[PDB]
């Protein structure tokens, strides 16, 4: 296509901290990629991020009913959609399926967990390996679930432990040959 | 052809629980007509926005093929408008296909078409539809019979219509396709997403139709 | 139980 | 300490295309988009829907002022267009991949703007479309773009696969491979 783009990108946030202890609500307004105003719930009005901003920020903060719908949102809007979405969000808890096997160099695959909150350790003979250990870090697969894979540098059963916050205890996968 | 309501297809109005006002005004006195008109813009790539004095008017398509068919043509819009989920930006109001386009659609006079309704299997009332047009919507035929009903058969009522189950059939030769006239069940009738079966823009020929309207009360 | 949208500002 | 949880509402919408979209992002996470053709409600798990609901007419009301203001910033930037960014282009599969045992190749397209993109999967060459799947523009941190792609597939040693990505930011369709 020849023709340039224009987008308008608006992203209404919601930050919680300690459950629903404490909530912080921005409302942010985006030219391109580059945030022109935003609202925030700790300055309680709107803010002009660049220059181009300010007529919006001084015209939206001229207007008493909108402030007091955003400044009403922690509640409103973050709080209640926290509740709302708490059970099957905040509170999802899938556990992960461990696969070891060999690529000497281990592979430990821990796929389909969700939180991404997960432990996973190498130990051969029932002691920890630190030094040969890799890990491919927190991977999003983009459907509510994570994957990680932790490879490690085989010189004996190697054992593949996995915490993660929906078990009661760790997940352990023992291999040998 | 589309084969006809079956047993328990149809929606009984007795399960509806939410007022019938909100489906009676779409078959009111109300409605869009436009003649001889142009598209001033768009919101959405599926639509197309009309300046139509509400002052502007979106006229949303199954899909873009459509709405690309017609941006630039000259065409005559009429349609059942809703205002409540009505939003977009070029007072508004929202509507769905109901575009014909108007060169070569035009007749010298009106021609009518005959409606046979029948209530609880009875033809008790039959009443001519008249338009201008070669082609013409469904759904123009469709608000014009069922607003001559709301006004005489007192189709549609403030609480609950005083029928159970109605389709409305156009047949046209051996082919023919029906529309239930009742609302969904539930306490909350969705005037966007009932007109939304508008949207094919389906049109037939004025000069090959019938309709048949089977009531049940 | 419904989730709520935030509305966004009209600009001038 | 930090945060916890973070729930976004995020909308966009782009010209001359004249699309937007209207989503809720929970750490990372779609919890659903509205289909603004079906003014439908659609969440990534069938699930949610089972526990939530959300009125998807709400959704247009926030496009309708979002058109209305790009309108207005893109006079007020002097129609100043936006810059590509181009993909980074992954893929990866759903578990570890075993011959004859169901997976699902990923193709992560990351970091990108505009909000407009053309993924195939080919296998062998070809276009593969049986029960592929896409998400919607996920929103990024940096305000690019993320999108995944989904393929499930049975694993053989005869079949390659590709990823082609098509993007205003890239000069030729990118191409990320996948074999056994
Ligand atoms: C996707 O394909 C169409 C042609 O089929 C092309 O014209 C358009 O530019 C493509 N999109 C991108 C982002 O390149």
């Amino acid at each position: 296509d020849t023709r340039p783009r224009f987008l308008e990108q608006v992203k209404h946030e919601c930050h919680f901290f300690n459950g629903t202890e404490r909530v912080r609500f921005l409302d942010r307004y985006f030219y391109h990629q580059e945030e022109y105003v935003r609202f925030d719930s700790d300055v309680g009005e709107y803010r002009a991020v660049t220059e181009l901003g300010r007529p919006d920020a001084e015209y939206w903060n001229s207007q008493k009913d909108l402030l007091e719908q955003k400044r009403a949102a922690v509640d409103t809007y973050c709080r209640h959609n926290y509740g709302v979405g708490e059970s099957f969000t905040v509170q999802r808890r899938v556990y992960p399926e461990v696969t070891v096997y060999p690529a000497n160099l281990l592979v430990c695959s821990v796929n389909g967990f969700y939180p991404g909150s997960i432990e996973v350790r190498w130990f051969r003979n029932g002691q920890e390996e630190k030094t040969g250990v890799v890990s491919t870090g927190l991977i999003q697969n983009g459907d509510w679930t994570f994957q990680t894979l932790v490879m490690l540098e085989t010189v004996e059963v190697y054992t593949c432990q996995v915490e993660h916050p929906s078990l009661t205890s760790p997940l352990t996968v023992e291999w040998r040959a | 052809s589309q084969p006809d309501p079956k047993p328990d297809e149809l929606h009984k109005s007795s399960k509806f629980t939410g007022l019938m006002e909100n489906m009676k005004v779409l078959y009111d006195d109300n409605h869009v007509s436009a003649i001889n008109v142009k598209s001033i813009d768009q919101f959405l790539y599926f639509d197309l926005i009309y300046s139509i004095k509400y002052d502007n008017v979106r006229v949303e398509f199954k899909n873009k093929d459509l709405a690309d068919k017609y941006k630039d043509k000259y065409v005559d819009v009429f349609g059942a408008n809703y205002y409540y989920q009505c939003y977009f930006s070029k007072r508004k109001t929202c509507m769905y296909g109901g575009v014909t386009e108007h060169n070569g659609n035009q007749l010298d006079k009106y021609r009518s078409i005959t409606v046979r309704v029948f209530e609880d299997g009875k033809n008790l009332l039959s009443f001519d539809v008249q338009t201008n047009k070669k082609k013409v919507t469904a759904q123009e035929l469709d608000y014009l019979t069922r607003h001559y009903l709301v006004k005489n058969k007192k189709l549609y009522e403030f609480n609950n219509s005083p029928y159970e189950t109605g389709y409305i059939k156009f047949i046209e030769n051996e082919n023919s396709f029906w529309y239930d006239m009742m609302p969904a069940p539930g306490d909350k009738f969705d005037q966007s997403k009932y007109l939304m079966m508008y949207n094919d823009n389906k049109m037939v020929d004025s000069k090959d139709v019938k309709i048949e309207v089977y009531l049940t009360t | 139980a419904y989730m709520r949208a935030d509305a966004a500002a009209g600009g001038a | 300490i930090k945060e916890e949880h973070v729930i976004i509402q995020a909308e966009f919408y782009l010209n001359p295309d004249q699309s937007g979209e209207f989503m809720f992002d929970f750490d990372g996470d779609e919890i659903f988009h509205v289909d603004m053709a079906k003014k439908e409600t659609v969440w990534r798990l069938e699930e949610f829907g089972r526990f939530a609901s959300f009125e998807a007419q709400g959704a247009l009301a926030n496009i309708a002022v979002d058109k209305a203001n790009l309108e207005i910033m893109t006079k007020r930037s002097n129609y100043t267009p936006i810059t590509n960014v181009p993909p980074e282009v992954t893929v990866l599969t759903n578990s570890p991949v075993e011959l004859r045992e169901p997976n699902v190749l990923i193709c992560f397209i990351d970091k990108f703007t505009p909000p407009v993109v053309n993924v195939t999967w080919l296998r062998n060459g070809k276009p593969v479309t049986t029960g592929v799947s896409e998400t919607v523009f996920l929103p990024r941190e940096d305000h690019l773009f993320r999108k995944f792609h989904y393929l499930p597939f049975l694993p053989s040693t005869e079949d390659v696969y590709d990823c082609r990505v098509e993007h205003w930011g890239l000069d030729e369709p990118l191409l990320k491979h996948w074999e056994f």
